[PDB]
């Protein structure tokens, strides 16, 4: 199924910062927050 | 990402956050001074006003290396003395202003006279999103850690905008996959898997061509967009990492580097520092790679 009219990341996600031509530029992990 | 994935699976329940090129480019200067089964190993690796990159490499100035190696590496060599505690401060401090001081500092023990090059690389990244969240509309909402294990973040919203995005239905796990703009031509992309505790099987096929597979079916969309605001630091070993990743005549003794130095030379260790800063106004990230190469005395 899937949400398409709602993207709520309140659970682990994947991040990646990239060049629109198609470089990764960085690659990251959501599994928690930190400190406060 | 296969770098990645080989971090993301040996810290089960921690957050990742690494920068491939700058890994990539450490790689590629000790691909520069290996031979044979080392430098066949490291092949694998060889590769805007918001993206900044630089390398350094610093090599002892009692040693007598390879001109092929430093024609490779062209104006980004020097001659320091390892010996010199100074000198350590000198390349930290060069990293810390290159980055904007988000990594500060690179180096934490005082380098070995045991060491002949150290290969530095940094990279820098900040870009105000296309469209700012309001801060308005932060505010404190649950976090599923697990499923049953609930901790508070601050969500940031932005409603009824249109976004590139795509449900994904896989045999590894569904997610919907948004496209969040910079200005500029950089932008992030998000995979939020549809099960709340399904990002594992989701990270395991996290592939460059599956990656743009998925990019490319995005189309825009009316969503709204709930994200964390979030600090994060790295501080990583990669040499586990990427032994595991087939990089077994790589590091220590069994590296070769004799298109390097004359000597007989080792790569004893590699660290990876990251930083990212994601808030309603922009996303700010930064890391710093090194390799230190040993054995000569």
């Amino acid at each position: 199924s899937t949400v398409t009219n709602e993207f709520c990341a309140d659970h682990p996600f994947i991040y990646v910062i990239r060049h629109v031509d198609g470089k990764i530029l960085f690659v990251g992990r959501y599994c928690s927050p930190t400190t406060n | 990402m296969d770098i990645f994935r080989e971090i993301a699976s040996s810290m089960k329940g921690e957050n990742v956050f690494i920068s491939p090129p700058s890994i990539s480019s450490v790689l590629t200067i000790l691909y520069y001074g290996a031979n044979g089964s080392t430098a066949e190993q490291l092949s694998k690796y060889v590769e805007d006003i918001s993206f900044k990159s630089m390398n350094k490499v610093y090599g002892r100035y009692s040693a007598v290396f390879k001109d092929s190696f430093l024609r490779k590496i062209g104006d980004n060599f020097q001659t320091v003395d390892f010996t010199d505690c100074r000198t350590v401060d000198a390349i930290n401090k060069c990293v810390d202003i290159f980055t904007e001081g988000k990594i500060n500092p690179l180096l934490d023990e005082p380098l070995s006279p045991d060491t002949c090059l150290l290969a530095i690389s940094a990279v820098y990244f900040k870009a105000k999103w296309l469209m700012p969240f309001e801060k308005e509309f932060t505010s404190d909402y649950p976090f599923y850690v697990s499923p049953t294990e609930m901790v508070d973040v601050s969500m940031m919203s932005m409603y009824g905008e249109a976004f590139n995005h795509a449900s994904v239905k896989e045999s590894f796990g569904n997610f919907s996959i948004i496209e969040l703009p910079y200005v500029g031509d950089t932008s992030m992309v998000v995979i939020l898997p549809d099960n709340i505790d399904g990002l594992e099987s989701i990270e395991q096929n996290l592939t460059d061509t599956n990656f743009k597979k998925w990019c490319d079916s995005m189309d825009a969309m009316f969503i709204d967009v709930h994200i964390p605001k979030f600090k994060v630091t790295g501080s990583y070993n990669l040499v586990d990492a990427l032994v595991k990743l087939g990089l077994t005549e790589v590091f220590g003794s069994t590296g070769d580097y004799s298109n390097m130095c004359n000597s007989d030379v080792s790569v004893d260790a590699m660290i990876h520092k990251t930083y990212i800063d994601v808030n309603e106004e922009y996303t700010e990230a930064a890391a710093a790679t090194c390799a230190l190469v040993a054995d000569c005395a």
